[PDB]
């Protein structure tokens, strides 16, 4: 059925609500891959060798 | 002889596809934004000397990253690359020099590089306004095109001959 | 200005296509985690441990 | 000297990260953001005569298939699966848990069951006695415990300890 013009805008608000978690936990992952990639880097840095070779 | 070399420059720009061209000879259409830090090596010989070249490649971007320190750590060359079809992506090389050199060791040797040479129809950034400013700024130009390879080879060997000079 | 309906269910068409590149892209990031771990793993574990002796 | 290495699993937000911190740190945090990647602690007992280090490794409780998980099992000796005693759903799904436990670890691996959150039982909604008697029933160690006040953290971890060491000596 048709969306009222309130439906369809707590619709937005509540996708503008997911796309800063989603924007945050984003910069957690990345954040998380800096940090981790930091001492990859100092100590064993063959690992980020492409391509691979363990 | 081992160089440390780093790939900087904003996204889009085709830093990753310059390592894949030069150290595999491989091009991706498709790419996407790089994540984390990876390397690969190619191996010339220079002259009577093997020269191990291991070129280092993240996303171009521009926020403060953990990362930053660690990857221009003991680099002595680097490609400074911008899309010759993005005037932006040219317009903010500045700002990664100003990146280089605050990380980067004194003797770094330095190439500017104008990638996409393929798309000349598109072009945004005249040879000449790019070639000065790299000659004011004591560096080295060239314009390739990782997608039909020219000038990849030659750039990436004439970075590895003037560190090998130095050294 | 006020929006119209129009405008609203755009923004919010707009957004849920933000919301799935995001979620791809977090997706991304969590098997490049996952794919750099494997090798930490087996390579040099104690980078992992919590507080971290370098 | 010995050092075993234990892992912790079970459903998102039951407790896995904080048990761990207060035992190898005697910490404890509120922030109730999933654990990112994977980490371990460790904590050295005296058992009898022996040193014994317990390496004790974390990662989200995720279901879905993950490349790390065969490394995270591997080699590993103990196990606690732990459930939120406030939350049904998180202890409806042991059985699932330990499936996936005996995919990646010998079906005599020293299990301890874990009740956790025991300081927010006024919202209690898993029984002791059920729990206790599941346990029992599967050849699993049991206890209640609470990160928050430590009510039987070291209790939990040091008696794993002393089967697993029971059990190689
Ligand atoms: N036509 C053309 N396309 C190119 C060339 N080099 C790269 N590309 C295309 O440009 C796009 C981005 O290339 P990529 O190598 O990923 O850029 P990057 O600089 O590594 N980006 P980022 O810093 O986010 O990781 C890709 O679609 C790639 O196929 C080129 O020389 N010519
Ligand atoms: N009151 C109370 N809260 C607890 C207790 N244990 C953990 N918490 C809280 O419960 C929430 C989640 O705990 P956490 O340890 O992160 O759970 P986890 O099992 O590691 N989750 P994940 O698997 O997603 O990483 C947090 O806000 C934490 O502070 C406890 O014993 N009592
Ligand atoms: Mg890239
Ligand atoms: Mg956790």
């Amino acid at each position: 059925r048709s969306l009222t013009y309130e439906e369809v805008l707590q619709e937005l608000v509540k996708h503008k609500e997911l796309l800063r978690r989603k924007d945050t936990h984003i910069r957690e992952l990345e954040d998380y891959i800096d940090n981790l990639l930091v001492r990859v880097m100092e100590e064993t840095p063959s690992i980020l060798r492409v391509p691979y070779e363990p | 002889f081992v160089f440390k070399v780093v790939l900087i420059g904003e996204s889009g720009v085709g830093k990753t596809n310059l390592l894949s061209r030069f150290t595999r000879n491989e091009f991706s259409h498709d790419s996407r934004t790089t994540i984390g830090v990876e390397f690969s090596t190619r191996t010339v010989m220079l002259g009577t000397a093997a020269v191990k070249a291991q070129i280092w490649d993240t996303a171009g971007l521009e926020r403060y990253r953990a990362i930053t320190s660690a990857y221009y750590r003991g680099a002595v060359g680097a490609l400074l690359v911008f899309d010759l079809t993005k005037h932006q992506t040219y317009a903010v090389v500045e700002r990664w020099l100003k990146e280089l050199y605050d990380h980067a060791e004194a003797t770094i040797v330095v190439m500017l590089v104008g990638n996409k040479s393929d798309l000349s129809q598109a072009r945004e950034v005249p040879t000449e306004e790019a070639r000065m400013f790299a000659e004011n700024n004591g560096l080295l130009f060239l314009e390739t095109s990782a997608l039909d390879s020219t000038n990849v080879e030659l750039a990436f060997e004439t970075v590895l001959k003037e560190i090998f000079a130095k050294v």
